[PDB]
């Protein structure tokens, strides 16, 4: 020290520094204190957990995505696996609790490695070169349903959506959920069964009643009411019709006045007297227009005066006020019609057309709602989902929203792969195989892969009460004597270890991103040698 | 570092875990793991903790497999009897005393020691003083005849065996009267020498001025009277114990032993006689009266060689020759 | 360095525990901490450092065998050189500026050595076989004690220890004190061996002249006041009689926990009258006996002073018990604990009086000292030293100190070799060509151990605020082609060394600078295994006092 | 880990070479205002709260406490020149303070070593000797009156100068009193006794041959007049003594207690009789005496006198020749004081004071100063030590040196011719000490309110015409010689002021760096 302060950057004392061994130790412990937690929600039999916010709002769910991200860390290691799960559901959706376990598996095996003195690239590189060896051998046993006509692949969207609906809570509908899934993209989809749109399908939530009256409705929701109800709730159309003719106004309804601060000097008595008949012409002339054009529901933006309460009331036009403008763009999509800007541009062409136009009194009191419905298949499907717990509500919307995710990932063609634990034991002991034939150095880096694939069967059975050593060496043991590929662990106990007997399918799409995602953020982690984090 | 300001640079895996305190309560009972296997074998102390961690880390993979903890621990065991059985294939018996099994034997566990450099000297040091006892019936061969003693300075190279028994404490040098003894008989003093005193208080009233000229003559004839059996006996060395509770010397019996030009080291540790009575072959006086010569040894030389400063009482020889014999070795260095 | 460490992570100690390099990188900057010092001080252009205790009280210590004394260093490694040190005075008792600083740079060059991997067993195992081969190597390149016909040696031999002292430029004068010091309290042992007992001159303390005309003293010069003032101040003629005396002669009590009972109260002064009497029987022998000066360890009561006036006796008290041995032997005096013998009775025998030629005490600034000359059975001798004040001359102290023991290892062993950078030069190229020849990984750790031994020779230059390059240059164009020399005496190329008054490159043996062979023996053998300790620390642990 | 919990933090280089040299010119700068005989007084204030007022230098440094660490040697070097001779220690520390403020521009501007000036100046300190030993001029130590103009050289300078003429003769008896033949007369100031009485006049005073004690007789029968006085010493008290045995009496017959206290009486009586076997007029004794023995002696007409200083009682012995003897059964005839005379206790108000007069060689003399307050006559108390200082080294050695600035500057003289002579690395230290001789004539016209650049510039000129003996005057300044007015000091105090500057600076030259926080 020589007597003197030696001071290389600023908050010396605060920032502290890691390295050797003990910098890699608390690398893998970080991950293994993520992993455990959860190795407990994974699989059907897995548990939730209580969120509790800041503000002291509560969650409770599975995901490994909203766990995380909700989550109050310290260790910036454990905040990389909240991205990790985030990267998963934001892309694919599905699969956010088998990342975080994969890419764990893969330290725990790593930690073993370094330990023996190996340099943490060359483990690095062993798990790039075994992670398209897995690929591309799942690839291979998989099989293209698209050879199949429409009939059949709609039950193959059956089979994948009561799988991603297991393990959350309410569990016991999803024989209705996975029923009401898939008909939202049968009716929103392109006619070459590609690239359909999910912006299209809205998840709006409910509170109340119960989860049997959960049911989809075709049409929009807003959570405004009729403008002075003094008109009728159910909006029925005239005896012949070509529809309800529904109008969509941005536009007040206000006597005209300029964009520009203006001002209005009124210098005598007579000029006073012309803004009073002004005045009430330019309501009676907008009220005329909409009459005249066949419309009957008005939907305002910014809502109205209470002088047109009743002008509206005597033509019998219901109206609704103050609706956002993002829900503006929801409603023209169902009703196929067009926003019109102004009264001088208004006309019959743009007028949406829908079944039915009525609110339902829900609870007691709550507040009133509207509801839309259409008479055919149409570009909107809004999902409805009522629960007895603002909790139940709540986890039911990404609940199903993950199962929609799992969908349109069918959408993209030849990709199917079996779940139950059948993916990964297929891919570890093709990993396994090739360790023998390279040897070398990295030998020891496919058996850290091989062992890592088969901790997601092995978990599956430490939830469903099972032994994790009799369960593998019977998965391991049957694609050694025959090349089936589609046996794996069953969580429910309903025999037939065979996937196909029970349906049980999931995209590859999602079981791709699940090795790539935790090969790649392993191949980061190992490179982290000094470990600088400053005081808060 | 420990605490109290010591520090300890040690490669024994037993005083690493000793002087370190653990928080962990688990963590602590690897000290007593080192010490099973340093108090039994004495060598090992580093590679049991290794084997008991590795044991850990591979039974921890073991407890997420759905095995359950007794199960690991009933394997274990029969695991380490099985092991048992390996070695005694594999290793051979050796001779009652070969220089070639010993030698390259104790050099070789000696390993990352600091003295593994001066192992040339050091390793017939250690078979040579083992093999000055031996028996047929495998006895565990106490290290309390074998006395290594440090010395602050010098050089390990400067280390030897001494052939008789090496004293730590110096002379009292007082009276220093002999400058060097050479054909000495060593005695050893359990007594206190001193004017008569009873072990419990006592008075001494003088009621006459004439008796107190009878009193300093008598206390110095009672000294005087010690010196005199001391001589007949032709003992110049003399080994006196602490002894808190009276005093030991006098500058009165320390001028009437500079006469007969007897050396006298005070300051000696009790648990310290039975390696001085049996190494140097002495059998310790504790009576003026059962003083003879039959219980007095034989020395060739006694001397204190003082060098750098370092002052050190050592004695050549032993001339009783008794049924079993000790090992006496001083140990030089910079560092302390 | 850099950012601390985390604190026990799983790791569940109280204290703190650090590993890696920063361990090493900490134990290098604890012994280059504790070199800075000892650095500018070596060499006779070295400077002087003062210490302060901040109690107003400063000490001059020029050697870091003090300075690391007194300073207080609770690095765990920095006080192996501090305990180095302090060791170079118990052996040699010269030499604690080389070694410190040749230890603090096997450390320093070591510190890029562990940077290639090489274990420290591939770092030791180089130093250990260069130091072997060292060894050996200054045992063929010593020079005998012979020379000319003359000695030409001793007074050469104390102007090296001088040298880096404020008395340097007197060393001329001090040379032939110290010589002629040492020789004349020999002693013999081991039947024939000589011994030489520093220590046994008396440094004093005086103020006032200079230390150009300090005196040797012909013989022991106690440090003491005198008893009483009537007493006579000089005694003259010759075979002077000294008892040296440890029994007091104040009146103690009876015993020591008796008790004094007395019933006829006519025996209550009697008995009191015989304690006193009884301890001025021992006064009356000594009177008889006709010694002149009475020397006595503990205090002198009034009892006993009425009597040294009477008779001409010259009282003194509370002498020191190390002071009053080296009198005894030098006058030929036996030291007497108490009067008694074989026999019986009492009574003093005039065998255990001394005699010398005179007895004479000297005053001069406040110190007073019995100056006793003339001692006809073993010689003696005392040196007095003047300066500025008692610091100036704590200095001083420590310097002729340090001379002492630099004579006693010629004269035990006649074999010296020159100073100024020979012997560390020396090495360097003898052990060149012996680390090609073993190579693999102990070739450059060989390399090391040479290339460290050059900070001797360089310190010289850099404190003499010269150029020192063109000195180390021209140095080993000496020693280079001192091995290349080749047999035929016209080899010269060695015992030359750097001149930093003149700047040149002269011959040692010329100058009159020399070094005992042995204080380069143990140099090398106590730096090594202070860096060895070093280098194989790999994890310090650090606990908390309770 | 902090490493050295002292002064982790070092300053060296040129930066310890300047804090070294400024605070040690600090130290003679508040004294060149102490020299020369026009020179102003300085006030010092102790914690204890004791107020010293004088010119002297030693008495100025070491009642001053300086903080820093170097500069505290210059505090040590006046106390070598007071304990060694006494006289000089202002000139001391302005010499050595002027070397190191000349030195100064070398290690800074020239580079220079300072083992390297270390050299230079000891070279310079042999031929200062040199120059010093040619200079002196040997006089006759027998004459009273060239003794008296040689006291004198210290007194110019110090506020007695108006008593001069009565100091000299004070001075003068008391050191001829105290020394005997036997190295010379080794002469020391233990023997003389210097006593403080407040009150009364300086210009009456008179050397007293003997003891002045302030303790009062014992009783008031005792005669305070004695024609032919007889002073016999006892160190042992007259009060009953008893035993460090801690003797317990076991009392049981009735007439055991009342025997203890006859036999107590009967002592003390016993040991007056031994006293009274010579009939010795006066006892002296330095512990109590007991009541009781106080009326045996009033038969005899023994004074009494307790509680004597210790040292007190070994210079009694040298004026009255008594031999103590503690114990009484020794005393003889000849133990007992004889030749003196003239014992006299005159009474005054503050205390009682006891007057003796001598009629083996070593004797001892008590002056009595009187002053005017009790400041100013610790003042002379001083001022009469260092005015017998300068007859000891007369006495010692004949040998006799110039002084008044003509010393100083014959030494700086004979350092010019030399140094051209040398062409060497040498020459520029070597020309240090002989600019460093001049603060000493220097300051002398500088206190004397003259011009030192016209009067030096003449005065280099006059040494080289041959003659040694030009000085510079304390009043007028005057270039005119020592000789008429007759300045002269002995050469040894000329000797230790040039040693000791000499050897102070090569101290604090070597000095490359400072330390604290070691706290032995």
């Amino acid at each position: 020290e020589m007597g003197r302060p030696f001071i290389i950057v600023k908050d010396q004392g605060n920032k502290k520094r890691q390295h050797g061994l003990e910098a890699k130790k608390s690398h893998i412990l970080a991950a293994r204190s993520v992993a455990s937690i959860i190795k407990t929600s994974l699989g059907p039999r897995g548990l939730d957990k209580i969120l509790i916010s800041p503000d002291g709002e509560i969650t409770i769910t599975n995901d490994g995505a909203t766990i995380l991200s909700q989550m109050e860390l310290d260790n910036e290691i454990a905040k990389l696996l909240v991205q990790l799960s985030k990267s998963q559901d934001d892309e694919i959706g599905d699969g956010t609790t088998g990342v975080v376990v994969l890419a764990s598996a893969l330290l725990d095996q790593a930690l073993e490695l370094i330990q023996k003195g190996i340099h943490p690239i060359k483990i690095a590189n062993g798990f790039d070169e075994a992670a398209k060896l897995a690929i591309s051998k799942l690839e291979e046993t998989c099989d293209d349903i698209s050879a199949s006509n429409d009939e059949l692949f709609r039950d193959f969207l059956l089979r994948a959506a009561k799988t991603s609906l297991g393990s959350k809570i309410v569990s016991k509908d999803h024989d209705r959920f996975a029923e009401m899934a898939v008909e939202a993209v049968i009716n929103v989809m392109d006619k070459d069964r590609k690239d359909v749109d999910f912006d299209l399908i809205k998840m709006q939530g409910r509170v109340g009643g119960s989860i049997s009256d959960s049911k989809l409705i075709n049409g929009v929701i807003l959570d405004k009411d009729f403008s002075h109800p003094q008109m009728p709730k159910c909006v029925l159309p005239k005896e012949g019709s070509d529809g309800v003719k529904l109008a969509i106004l941005t536009c007040p309804f206000e006597p005209p006045k300029p964009k520009t601060k203006h001002k209005l000097d009124i210098s005598s008595v007579e000029e006073y007297q012309k803004l009073q008949t002004y005045e009430q012409d330019k309501f009676k002339e907008m009220i005329d227009d909409v009459k005249k054009a066949g419309a009957d529901v008005v939907i305002c933006q910014w809502g109205f005066d209470d002088e047109a309460n009743h002008l509206l009331l005597q033509n019998d036009l219901p109206a609704v006020r103050w609706v956002g403008g993002q829900e503006l763009e929801h409603i023209a999509i169902s009703t196929n019609g067009r926003i019109v800007p102004r009264f001088q541009d208004l006309s019959k062409d743009k007028l949406g057309t829908c079944s039915r136009i009525y609110e339902q009194e829900f609870g007691t009191t709550k507040d009133r709602m509207l509801i839309i419905e259409q008479s055919k298949e149409t570009k909107t499907v809004t999902c409805f989902v009522r629960g007895s717990n603002k909790m139940i509500v709540d986890e039911a919307e990404r609940a199903l929203h993950d199962s929609l995710c799992v969908v349109r990932n069918l959408v993209k063609d030849s990709r199917v792969v079996y779940g139950g634990g059948a993916a990964e034991v297929t891919m570890s002991l093709a990993v396994s195989e090739e360790a023998d034939k390279q040897r070398g150095i990295d030998q020891y880096a496919f058996r850290g892969f091989a062992q890592a694939l088969d901790t997601i069967p092995m978990t599956l059975a430490e939830n469903s009460g099972l032994d994790p050593i009799g369960t593998l060496s019977t998965l391991k043991s049957k694609q050694l004597k025959e090349k089936i590929s589609n046996i794996g662990v069953d969580c429910l106990g309903y025999g037939s270890n065979d996937m196909k007997e029970l349906f049980v399918v999931d995209p590859f799409i999602g079981k791709k991103q699940q090795i790539l995602l935790a090969t790649q953020l392993c191949r980061m982690i190992l490179k982290i040698d000094n470990v600088i984090i400053s005081g808060k | 570092k420990t605490s109290r300001g010591e520090i300890i640079i040690s490669n024994d895996g037993h005083t690493i875990l000793k002087q370190m305190a653990i928080l962990h309560p688990v963590a602590r009972m690897l000290v007593e793991v080192s010490a099973a296997q340093d108090s039994e074998a004495g060598d090992g102390t580093t590679s049991v903790v290794i084997l008991t961690g590795a044991l850990l880390g591979a039974a921890e993979r073991l407890l997420n497999k759905g095995i359950h903890p007794t199960i690991i621990a009933d394997s274990f065991q029969s695991a380490a009897k099985r092991s048992v059985d390996i070695l005694l294939e594999m290793c051979h018996k050796v001779s009652l005393s070969d220089r070639e099994q010993l030698v390259r034997a104790a050099s070789t566990s000696l390993s990352s020691k600091i003295v593994s450099q001066y192992s040339s000297f050091l390793a017939p040091l250690a078979v040579d003083s083992v093999l000055k006892i031996s028996d047929e019936n495998s006895k565990n061969v106490d290290l309390n005849d074998i006395r290594l003693v440090k010395k602050v300075g010098g050089t390990i190279d400067d280390t030897e065996m001494i052939d008789g028994v090496v004293l730590t404490q110096t002379a009292i040098k007082s009276a220093g009267g002999p400058t060097r003894k050479e054909k000495a008989k060593i005695g050893l003093i359990q007594f206190q020498i001193s004017p008569p005193k009873p072990d419990t208080e006592n008075n001494i009233i003088v009621n006459d001025y004439r008796q107190m000229d009878k009193i300093l003559k008598e206390e110095r004839a009672y000294l005087l009277n010690i010196c005199k059996k001391i001589k007949k006996a032709k003992c110049n060395v003399l080994l006196i114990q602490k002894s808190i509770l009276r005093d030991a010397v006098n500058d009165l019996a320390l001028h009437f032993l500079s006469k007969l030009n007897i050396m006298v080291v005070k300051d000696i540790e009790r648990e310290e006689i039975e390696f001085l009575s049996k190494g140097l072959g002495c059998k310790p006086i504790a009576d003026i009266e059962l003083f003879t010569e039959d219980r007095l040894g034989s020395a060739d030389l006694v001397e204190e060689i003082d060098s750098d400063g370092s002052k050190i009482v050592r004695v050549t020889g032993i001339r009783n020759n008794n049924a079993r014999p000790t090992v006496s070795v001083v140990i030089r260095g910079a560092n302390n | 360095q850099l950012f601390n460490n985390s604190r026990s992570d799983t790791l569940f100690l109280g204290g703190e525990k650090i590993s890696g390099d920063d361990i090493r990188n900490q134990n290098v900057l604890a012994t280059m901490a504790v070199a800075n010092v000892v650095k500018s001080s070596l060499g006779p252009v070295g400077l002087d450092k003062m210490l302060v205790d901040d109690i107003g009280d400063f000490t001059v210590t020029n050697d870091g065998a003090t300075i690391l004394s007194l300073l207080d260093v609770q690095h765990p490694a920095g006080k192996i050189l501090v305990e180095l040190a302090q060791q170079q005075d118990r052996e040699i008792g010269d030499g604690t500026t080389s070694v410190v600083i040749i230890a603090s740079e096997l450390l320093k060059r070591a510190n890029e050595l562990v940077k290639n991997k090489i274990h420290p067993t591939t770092i030791i195992t180089g130093f250990r076989v260069a130091l072997r081969e060292a060894i050996r190597f200054i045992n063929e390149v010593l020079s005998t004690s012979v020379d000319t016909l003359g000695k030409e040696t001793l007074i050469n031999i104390a102007k090296t220890s001088m040298s880096s002292k404020i008395i340097g430029a007197d060393s001329d004068f001090f040379s032939n004190m110290v010589v002629d010091a040492l020789l004349a309290v020999k002693t013999q042992n081991s039947k024939g061996e000589i011994k030489y007992p520093v220590k046994a001159v008396n440094v004093l303390k005086a103020h006032g002249k200079s230390a150009t005309e300090s005196l040797l003293v012909p013989g022991y010069a106690l440090n003491c006041t005198v008893a009483s003032q009537a007493m006579p101040k000089r005694i003259a003629g010759g075979n002077v009689k000294i008892a040296c005396l440890d029994l007091n002669l104040q009146k103690a009590r009876m015993a020591m926990g008796v008790q004094i009972n007395i019933d006829d109260p006519e025996q209550l002064e009697q008995i009191r009258k015989r304690e006193a009497g009884i301890v001025l029987e021992r006064v009356k022998k000594i009177i008889d006996a006709g010694a002149q000066v009475v020397l006595t360890t503990k205090g002198i009561d009034d009892l006993c002073l009425k009597e040294f006036v009477e008779a001409k006796i010259m009282g003194v008290r509370r002498c020191k018990k190390e002071d009053l041995r080296r009198i005894a032997r030098a006058t030929g005096a036996t030291l007497v604990s108490s009067m008694s013998n074989l026999e019986g009775e009492e009574t003093f025998e005039s065998s255990y009086l001394g005699l010398c030629d005179e007895v004479v005490q000297a005053k001069f600034s406040d110190d007073e000292c019995i100056l006793i000359k003339g001692t006809s059975k073993h010689s003696s001798s005392s040196i007095i030293l003047r300066g500025a004040n008692d610091y100036s001359l704590d200095e001083m102290e420590r310097s002729l100190h340090d001379s002492l023991s630099v004579v006693k290892r010629t004269l035990e062993s006649g074999n010296v070799v020159p100073g100024g950078g020979c012997v560390e030069a020396a090495l360097n190229i003898y052990l060149d060509n012996f680390a090609t020849t073993v190579g693999s990984r102990e070739q450059l750790a060989i390399a090391e151990f040479a290339a460290a031994l050059l900070i001797i020779p360089k310190t010289l230059a850099v404190n003499a605020a010269k150029d020192s390059s063109e000195l180390v240059a021209k140095l080993r164009s000496y020693h280079a082609a001192s091995q290349m020399a080749k047999p035929e005496k016209r080899r010269s190329y060695r015992n030359y060394g750097l001149d930093l008054i003149r700047g040149k490159i002269v011959d040692e043996i010329h100058a009159g600078v020399l070094e005992p062979t042995i204080s380069k023996v143990k140099s090398l053998k106590s730096a090594l295994e202070a860096c060895v300790a070093i280098l194989r620390i790999d994890t310090m642990i650090t606990v908390d006092p309770e | 880990v902090v490493f050295m919990n002292a002064s982790q933090e070092r300053t060296t280089g040129r930066q310890a070479q300047i804090s070294n040299i400024t605070a040690a010119k600090a130290v003679a700068d508040v004294i060149r205002t102490c020299l020369g005989p026009k020179a102003m007084l300085k006030m010092l204030l102790d914690p204890m709260g004791g107020l010293v007022l004088t010119n002297d230098g030693h008495a100025i440094l070491r009642e001053i406490d300086v903080a820093h660490p170097a500069a505290k040697s210059m505090l040590e070097l006046s106390r070598t020149q007071d304990e060694e001779v006494g006289d000089g220690t202002t000139t001391v520390i302005i010499l050595a303070g002027e070397i190191l403020a000349q030195c100064a521009p070398y290690l800074i501007e020239k580079n220079i070593h300072p083992v390297i000036i270390i050299q230079a100046l000891k070279k310079a300190l042999t031929d200062a000797l040199e120059v010093i030993k040619q200079v002196s001029k040997p006089v006759d130590v027998e004459n009273d009156a060239a003794m008296k103009k040689l006291i004198q050289a210290s007194i110019g300078t110090k506020y007695v100068i108006h008593w001069s003429e009565k100091m000299c003769e004070l001075a003068l008896d008391a050191v001829k009193t105290v020394r005997k033949d036997l190295n010379f007369e080794i002469d020391i100031k233990r023997y003389v006794r210097v006593e403080k009485i407040p009150g009364g006049d300086v210009l009456d005073s008179r050397v007293l041959k003997g003891v002045l004690l302030n303790k009062d007789v014992v009783h008031p029968k005792m005669s305070r007049h004695i024609e032919n006085p007889r002073v016999v010493l006892l160190d042992c008290p007259l009060e009953y003594k008893k035993g460090e045995s801690q003797t317990n009496i076991e009392i049981e017959k009735e007439e055991d207690w009342n025997r203890i206290l006859q036999i107590e009486e009967e002592q003390v009586q016993l040991m007056c009789e031994q006293i009274l076997a010579v009939r010795p007029t006066l006892v002296i004794t330095e512990k109590g005496v007991s009541d009781l023995a106080q009326h045996y002696l009033l038969k005899g007409g023994c004074s009494v006198l307790r509680r004597v200083k210790k040292s007190d009682n070994n210079r009694i012995a040298r004026v009255t020749g008594a031999t103590i003897v503690n114990r009484v059964e020794d005393l003889k005839e000849s133990d007992v004081g004889t030749n003196c005379g003239l014992f006299k206790v005159e009474m005054i108000g503050d205390e009682y004071f006891s007057f003796l007069d001598n009629c083996g060689l070593q004797k001892a003399c008590t002056i009595m100063l009187r002053g005017g307050s009790k400041d100013i006559l610790n003042e002379i108390d001083r001022n009469l030590q260092d005015a017998m200082a300068v007859a000891r080294n007369v006495m010692l050695s004949p040998s006799l040196s110039p002084g008044g600035g003509a010393t100083e500057m014959a030494v700086s003289v004979k350092l010019a011719e030399k140094a051209k002579q040398l062409e060497g690395i040498q020459q520029w230290p070597y020309q240090a000490v002989a600019d460093a001789m001049e603060c000493i004539p220097r300051t002398l016209i500088q206190n004397a309110g003259g011009d030192p650049i016209r009067l030096l510039s003449q005065l280099r000129a006059k040494h080289a015409q041959g003659n040694f003996t030009t000085g510079i005057d304390g009043d007028k300044g005057k270039i005119v010689d020592m000789v008429s007015y007759g300045i002269w000091e002995p050469e040894v105090i000329k000797q230790q002021s040039v040693k000791t500057a000499i050897e102070s600076a090569c101290l604090l030259l070597r000095v490359d760096d400072i330390v604290s926080g070691v706290r032995k």
